[PDB]
């Protein structure tokens, strides 16, 4: 903000798409949140963390949790990949270049298989690639245009690997850490970025993933209050923010939970005493 | 004295000569003035006294009964006999009064409008003198033995606080941060005292027989740890390098701040080079203290030779700092003396004690 006038910075826009669950995905998620496993989680007899991972997998794709046109990772069975279909098609018709992010490497491979099912040229770099050959991949994506979409997880590569040739970026699924998704969006939009970069975060409304995004925003607010300004408008509820084993998918009659929450948008011993009493009345 | 007056008048001697010499003579003639009294207000022993550094007119006193009394030391009456009346008092009915013994009380340096006091109720309360209301409270996890504000720092306004914890708490009265801790002692810190010379040098004395000098700016532990022997008995520093052979319950920098006086429950008082912590080997003989808490003692200021007035059982023993020679023992208290404070304007001493009295010692003639 203060140093902006010294260096140029192209505008960045960002949206959070709320992707309805497919009916089969919806049924699987409802069965899991009604199955005895989450009940044992609520009893504390089993570790809640597997329930989290399972619900994240379900929201990513049912084939992860459950395990022609019926092969592994078929893209019609989850709404987020329906949306990824639409965005990839439109952007390819626009001639842009895509960064495609996801916390899960298994669903990264799912998405790879989906891109093979389509005719998009692409490139993949993840943790499985040897480090000594990571730089060539990035250079080859950045130098030409004959590669359309580059596949990442949010945490691969050194901090801020230079992916400048990309124009649009999609975060397929949110993470618990705000900093990793912030780094994901920052990786495309760095110094020396030629064109306007926009970030689309894909959410499934009423699910675990909406709550993950809420927690990410909450932590971001916490950090901001500590580091830039304490006075801040309070957004969240304790019980709603912490309870994250439910399903309320929107029917479009009522607005989504996020929009409902974001509905509005030497001292002379007297200065010393004045500051003390000021701080203490608060 | 007529020789001194003549030599001042004719310029043979600097007027400085007469000031320092006559102040020294007054101190040597220091004696229990029954011609002056302090109004008895404390129901318990007086643990601490503090004369304000500017104008030296008012004195605070904290007792074991938890009350604070604020005295006027000026003879506002026209008679030669007067009682140091109690101007204000944090009494048993004040809503903010300390629940337990007030162990230390200190005027804010640079101005008389504020003063701070700590107690065995695990609080360091900052008071507004005019309103007589607390302006801030610092709760500590453990009872406070001593606190001290730097008499010199125009820049920072930290309070070093010694509690039974092994850590020294620094409480910033400027916007309130009581998180900073200096770690390195192993038992209760019984005394803390800032250097009057350097804004950031703090000397802390503790139960583990060690005195450490800290540069609170520094992020790397104590500068110096006072050693009795200076290296004659040298060991990898894990248990050696003790300032005393007991608890060190009193600290006091000399007036210029170039030396440090520490008194410990080994019945010794030692004088240390405040820059390199070297023992000056001044003897002082045997200085009887068996206090289980901090022992507040003072040094003289503005005399030809510096003195130290140390509580010696029920008396106040007066020594010469740089030679150790015991000048005298002021004998007027009935129980052990806890604190003595020096009025440097007139070479007067005020001593409080467990007999619930504050005795003024005034120079005779």
């Amino acid at each position: 903000s203060d140093v902006k006038m010294s260096l140029s910075l192209p505008d960045k826009n960002e949206q959070v798409l709320f992707c309805r669950l497919t009916d089969e995905q919806h049924k699987v998620y409802q069965n899991f949140v009604d199955s005895k496993e989450v009940y044992r989680i609520l009893n504390g007899e089993m570790q809640i963390f597997s329930g989290l991972i399972a619900l994240r997998k379900i929201c990513n794709h049912p084939d992860l949790f459950s395990g022609e046109e019926d092969q592994f990772g078929y893209w019609k069975r989850s709404g987020k990949m329906i949306v990824v279909e639409s965005l990839l098609k439109i952007w390819h018709k626009q001639g842009q270049r895509v960064l495609l992010f996801s916390q899960s490497r298994q669903m990264l491979d799912i998405l790879e298989v989906f891109l093979r099912a389509q005719k998009y040229t692409y490139l993949k770099m993840d943790g499985t690639t040897t480090i000594a050959s990571r730089q060539p991949l990035i250079t080859r994506y950045n130098e030409d245009t004959s590669i359309f979409v580059f596949l990442l997880t949010t945490r691969v590569g050194g901090l801020g690997v230079n992916l400048t040739g990309a124009n649009r970026v999609v975060i397929y699924d949110p993470d618990w850490n705000p900093s990793t998704d912030t780094q994901a969006r920052e990786r495309a939009w760095r110094i020396g970025q030629k064109k306007q970069v926009t970030v689309y975060r894909l959410l499934t409304a009423g699910t675990i993933e909406e709550k993950i995004y809420h927690r990410q925003i909450f932590k971001q607010f916490l950090t901001n209050r500590v580091l830039k300004d304490p006075k801040q408008r309070r957004f969240f509820k304790s019980n709603d923010l912490y309870e994250l084993f439910t399903l309320t998918s929107p029917d479009a009659s009522q607005s989504t939970e996020t929009s409902a929450i974001f509905a509005g948008t030497p001292l002379a011993s007297s200065s010393l005493l004045a500051k003390m009493r000021a701080r203490n009345h608060l | 004295m007529l020789g001194f007056l003549s030599a001042r008048q004719t310029g043979l001697e600097d007027p400085l000569r007469l000031r320092r010499a006559e102040s020294t003579r007054r101190v040597l003639g220091l004696e229990l003035n029954k011609d002056r009294d302090v109004e008895r207000i404390h129901g318990g022993g007086i643990n601490t006294l503090d004369i304000e550094p500017v104008e030296g007119r008012y004195m605070l006193s904290g007792g074991s009964d938890g009350v604070i009394v604020l005295y006027d030391l000026e003879n506002s009456s026209r008679q030669s006999y007067y009682t140091c009346k109690a101007v204000c008092s944090i009494g048993r009915d004040h809503p903010d009064v300390h629940r337990y013994s007030v162990e230390t009380v200190q005027w804010y340096p640079h101005d008389t409008g504020m003063f701070t006091s700590s107690s065995f109720d695990k609080t360091l309360k900052v008071w507004d003198t005019n309103t007589l209301q607390t302006a801030d409270v610092f709760n500590f996890e453990e009872t406070v033995y001593s606190h001290h504000m730097s008499p010199v720092s125009t820049k920072h306004c930290l309070v070093a606080v010694g509690t039974r914890g092994p850590k020294v708490q620094l409480c910033d009265l400027k916007s309130g941060s009581c998180s900073h801790i200096l770690q390195g002692h192993r038992q209760e810190i019984l005394a803390v005292s800032w250097s009057p010379r350097y804004d950031y040098i703090l000397a802390t004395a503790s139960a583990d027989s060690r005195v450490k000098l800290w540069d609170v700016r520094r992020a790397s532990g104590c500068l110096i740890t006072l050693d009795q022997h200076n290296g004659k008995k040298s060991q990898a520093v894990e248990s050696a390098n003790t300032a005393h052979n007991g608890k060190v319950n009193g600290l006091c920098f000399t007036s210029d701040g170039l030396h440090l006086l520490t008194v410990g429950t080994d019945n010794r008082m030692r004088l240390w080079n405040s820059s390199n912590g070297e023992n000056t080997l001044v003897n002082y003989g045997k200085v009887c203290n068996n206090s289980k808490k901090g022992l507040k003692f003072t040094v003289s200021c503005g005399c030809s030779s510096e003195f130290v007035f140390v509580p010696y059982g029920s008396t106040i023993a007066v020594y010469t700092v740089y030679s150790g020679e015991q000048i005298t023992m002021l004998k007027g208290h009935y129980k052990t003396v806890d604190c003595c404070v020096f009025q440097s304007n007139f070479q007067e001493l005020y001593s409080g004690s467990r007999d619930c009295n504050i005795l003024a010692w005034v120079p005779s003639l």
